[PDB]
């Protein structure tokens, strides 16, 4: 019934799912501001991935 | 006296029926609360408006 569709759509605001995603590989977080040798760790991750 | 009969019947009753019934529709909405979006975009077949 269109009532439970309305109720579902209202509830979705508070507990939504992810419909479209755009992502970057996790190694782009390994940054010299956080980790020494960061370029080596990054390249390791690039291979491991 | 002599007598002779030959008697024949042949009957063909073919028939056929077909029905194709197709229904489509796509409400689309931008703006408004997600509950009202879902409650309106759900197609009520008796009132597509």
């Amino acid at each position: 019934t269109a009532d439970l569709m309305q109720e579902w759509g209202d509830a979705v605001q508070y507990n939504p799912a992810i419909i479209k995603v755009k992502v970057e590989p996790l190694y782009e977080l390994v940054t010299a501001t956080d980790f020494a040798y960061s370029s080596t760790v990054r390249q390791n991750m690039k291979q491991a991935l | 006296s002599s007598h002779g009969c030959k008697e024949l019947e042949n009957a063909l009753k073919a028939a056929s029926g077909t029905q194709n019934n197709v229904l489509r529709g796509e409400p689309f909405i931008r703006g408004g609360g997600a509950g009202f979006i879902s409650g309106l975009s759900y197609l009520e077949l008796d009132n597509p408006a």
